[PDB]
RNA sequence: CGAAGGUGUGCUGUGAGGCAUGCUGGAGGUAUCAGAAGUGCGAAUGCUGACAUAAGUAACGAUAAAGCGGGUGAAAAGCCCGCUCGCCGGAAGACCAAGGGUUCCUGUCCAACGUUAAUCGGGGCAGGGUGAGUCGACCCCUAAGGCGAGGCCGAAAGGCGUAGUCGAUGGGAAACAGGUUAAUAUUCCUGUACUUGGUGUUACUGCGAAGGGGGGACGGAGAAGGCUAUGUUGGCCGGGCGACGGUUGUCCCGGUUUAAGCGUGUAGGCUGGUUUUCCAGGCAAAUCCGGAAAAUCAAGGCUGAGGCGUGAUGACGAGGCACUACGGUGCUGAAGCAACAAAUGCCCUGCUUCCAGGAAAAGCCUCUAAGCAUCAGGUAACAUCAAAUCGUACCCCAAACCG
RNA sequence: AGGACCGAACCGACUAAUGUCGAAAAAUUAGCGGAUGACUUGUGGCUGGGGGUGAAAGGCCAAUCAAACCGGGAGAUAGCU
RNA sequence: UAAGGUGAUAUGAACCGUUAUAACCGGCGAUUUCCGAAUGGGGAAACCCAGUGUGUUUCGACACACUAUCAUUAACUGAAUCCAUAGGUUAAUGAGGCGAACCGGGGGAACUGAAACAUCUAAGUACCCCGAGGAAAAGAAAUCAACCGAGAUUCCCCCAGUAGCGGCGAGCGAACGGGGAGCAGCCCAGAGCCUGAAUCAGUGUGUGUGUUAGUGGAAGCGUCUGGAAAGGCGCGCGAUACAGGGUGACAGCCCCGUACACAAAAAUGCACAUGCUGUGAGCUCGAUGAGUAGGGCGGGACACGUGGUAUCCUGUCUGAAUA
């Protein structure tokens, strides 16, 4: 789940990082928080899923 | 076990002198 | 019995803030042997 | 532009407990945890974006942390920022 | 552990 | 869910 | 099949010591001969820790004071409830600022803490609790004073100081009443308001500064008048007529409260207005300020507590009624006036006097230079938008601050 | 009108007793002086050690003052115990 | 590298991975809030308030970048007076702060010793300030020596508690010369001939070596005591490995290691060869450092306290010759 996305172009980028910051990251917050989420180890898999792609769109635009 | 940080200070109510 | 400390933050800062430090070289030493030491608190901070 | 990223991020997690329960049964008003800056204006507009609500008013304040005597060692937990919105005639979650 | 921020609250006399 | 560390022989009745 | 160390015993040397061994101990010790010393403790009012003594003695922190019943509990003089008694009442009440920093509220526990016990607590653990366009901070302005580009001075460090920029203990826009939580409210809810800016529409119009002028803007003491807060009495409304004599009566008890804002404009105080012309004054200019002339009327203008209407056929309201996890919840709700007294508070940063002669700057009003005047901008009305951020718990003459 | 008079708050401390391992490293109780002024007080500034400030006592300068406190020269020196 | 892992107190819950992108280690990258030289202004440090320029959901409002001071350089503007200068704005370069000692320089005590104490000593010590480096400073004779000779500076052992200085008191204390470590000499004050001509500094390439992860790494069993043996007893083997650590008592042969032999995609310091850039070889002639040397006055440094006092430095006033 590291070079599947990396030849993908920018615009697919910032869209795969909205739903994960939209989903997967906000609901499955409030999921926790209310007691409803037994599977806490995604909230970690979602947390390092949205770094590696703010890392390839930094590699990406610019430099 | 802790030297007193306070010493009163006397006075000499006896001249002696 | 009026005692010697009277509480002021606005004194207290103002005196020896981290800021009345910095204004003359010898606070600035005052801060750098304090560092040395490893002190936690380089000051009295707010 | 990261508005629609920043409003994912200033909401952290609802607030329970017996004065959010009757805020929002008598005064329509939920009450959740957000950002330590979490600015009125993003908030209100990430309740109105991800909670598709309408929304009338948004009022904050800041709860210091409390310091626990933890075993031999004493402890400050952080401090956190809760804001009451006032939801309008028509309320969903 | 320090807090620092002894803000002014004074309530109307 | 918290540890609770061992305390001091004159620790509260807990 | 038991080292060091510890603890006894028995032998042994003129001595400091040595040897063997019982029990505990649990894995290290070291012959002989040489080598090097942080090499030997009873004292130094020696240093550190531990433990005695006085001694189960003094004391248990204002001589404001307690008594009883019930409840909970293993246990009650101290906690809860109830009925009496006593103490403060310009405080020992209710509020803050400063300073503390969760001591606030609920559940639970009694080891330590509380000068005693403790079920209790400002103690332990867990959870909950601080809601603002109008309060304050922040922010605009400045005093004492601080810093200080250049600059002046000084062996170095550095000292002083201009332009500037900071600095509230001061000046600057705006909200009141009622209700509600176990704990927040002028922040939440109901009702009724207000202030400053952006954008847009319509009708007019010259706008335009760190520059000018006005204002802001100020002492002490003294006296009277007008008031209000508030109090007392009468009336009105509801209830009572009463365990020891009397009490339907000029008798007894309780209530009789209502804001900001908006409109009116008063007691009082201050000042003469209006028009025209001119002037090297206000570091340039000016329709503004100042000054000089005339004509005209005798009034105008500014400020101003309180009162009165609306706010409000609303809210509040004694009491009554229905249930109580028996703490409290819900429903209903009459009268709600007048007179007298009266402030240290308001009119009043007023007025009258006195010598010691009593901040500054901005906000605001006003006049113009540069510049633009088909623009821009300003004024008036309406609509819409915005008013962020931080403090908001609790103590605050005290068990929470300094001792 | 008054460095006017009597007297609370407020400021100060003349006398006595208590207290001296105290409730308190200067207080309490009962009296006492000033109390519109050379008054008192809140907040914020300025003056730094051979110096400050002082209606002047060698007073005060963080419970320490005929030369504050902290670190250093420093293991100063001690014909003394 | 890998069959284990998700740091610890500190278990649990929910999961990843097991033949390769689980985890771990190393190189090179990315992110890197706020305070702090803090640098947009201010400020009670971790806070408040901005201006300008770039792009965008309801005007609403957002995201990024820039904006300190000083020194030098360049450009454009620019007074009191024509020119001009001062001044102002803009762009680029460099600095700012911190850090244990060592180094150089600018200031500089007292206690104490002298059995008092003032010259002197303590001592150019403590301390304060400034500047730079991995070292710094010093350094190629206007030096010594003795008329015999050596040839930059620095450091160590002698000379030597010697000669001297000294209320000739307390104390201070060399040099010449000798033995060692290490050695390196140059350039400008100027013209001509010849002009990459050696040596240097900065950027590429290649070899070797080293650092930053690592890999393999020999050889023991049976009985006795015992909670357990690595111990006792008996018989074996390894050793270019009995250095250490761990393992239920003391292990060369159980484990990690050890001697030994290997390992690098990428980044790096060192010694060489090969390219580029910039100053620059060799010969002739000439020149060869002036308010200086020296002197008067007052001080300081040289062991040397003004003494008969040479030599050096300096505040003040003077002042040559130049081969």
């Amino acid at each position: 789940m590291k070079a599947k996305e990396l030849r993908e172009k920018s615009v697919e980028e910032l869209n795969t990082e909205l739903l994960n910051l939209l989903r997967e990251q906000f609901n499955l917050r409030m999921q926790a928080a209310s007691g409803q989420l037994q599977q806490s180890h995604l909230l970690k898999q979602v947390r390092r899923d949205v770094a590696r792609v703010k890392t390839l769109l930094n590699e990406k635009a610019g430099a | 076990n802790n030297r007193p940080v306070y010493i009163p200070r006397p006075r000499p109510p006896h001249p002696r002198l | 019995m009026k005692r010697t400390f009277q509480p002021s933050v606005l004194k207290r800062n103002r005196s020896h803030g981290f800021r009345a430090r910095m204004a003359t070289k010898n606070g600035r030493q005052v801060l750098a042997r304090r560092r040395a030491k490893g002190r936690a608190r380089l000051t009295v901070s707010k | 532009m990261i508005r629609e990223e920043r409003l994912l991020k200033v909401l952290r997690a609802p607030h329970v407990s017996e004065k959010a329960s009757t805020a929002m049964e008598k005064s329509n008003t939920i009450v959740l945890k957000v950002a330590k800056d979490a600015t009125k204006a993003e908030i209100k507009a990430a309740v109105q974006k991800l909670f598709e609500v309408e929304v009338e008013v948004v009022n904050t304040l800041v709860v210091k942390g409390k310091v626990k005597r933890h075993g031999q060692r004493i402890g400050r937990r952080s401090d956190w920022k809760k804001a009451y919105v006032t939801l309008k005639e028509g309320q969903n979650l």
